[PDB]
């Protein structure tokens, strides 16, 4: 009975979700920040030498 | 003038009417009106028939 029950709020309950892609350039997040910001190619390079 | 012997012995057979036989008892069953389940509006699920 349980598991009817949970059943039944999951079909009743369930949603067809809207399906987004949102693309993040890491380099463009770094440099846009308001307070602590930076370069990603510049720093990155650095740290490597 | 009671109608006896010399003795005392009576004279007269009597007579009660010995008693009308046993009796029968019945049970039954009783019925009784029964009314049914209601129907209410369905929901609409998310998957086909």
């Amino acid at each position: 009975l349980n598991l009817a029950e949970m059943e039944k709020v999951w079909l009743e309950r369930d949603e067809r979700a809207l399906e987004v892609t949102r693309t993040v350039s890491l380099a463009q997040f770094y440099q846009a920040l308001s307070s602590d910001n930076f370069n990603l190619t510049e720093k990155l390079t650095q740290f490597l030498r | 003038r009671h109608n006896l012997s010399i003795d005392g012995q009576p004279l007269s057979l009597a007579i009660y009417a010995e008693p009308t036989d046993p009796k029968a008892l019945l049970t039954s069953m009783v019925q009784a009106s029964q009314g049914g389940s209601a129907v209410l509006p369905g929901t609409l699920s998310l998957y086909r028939f």
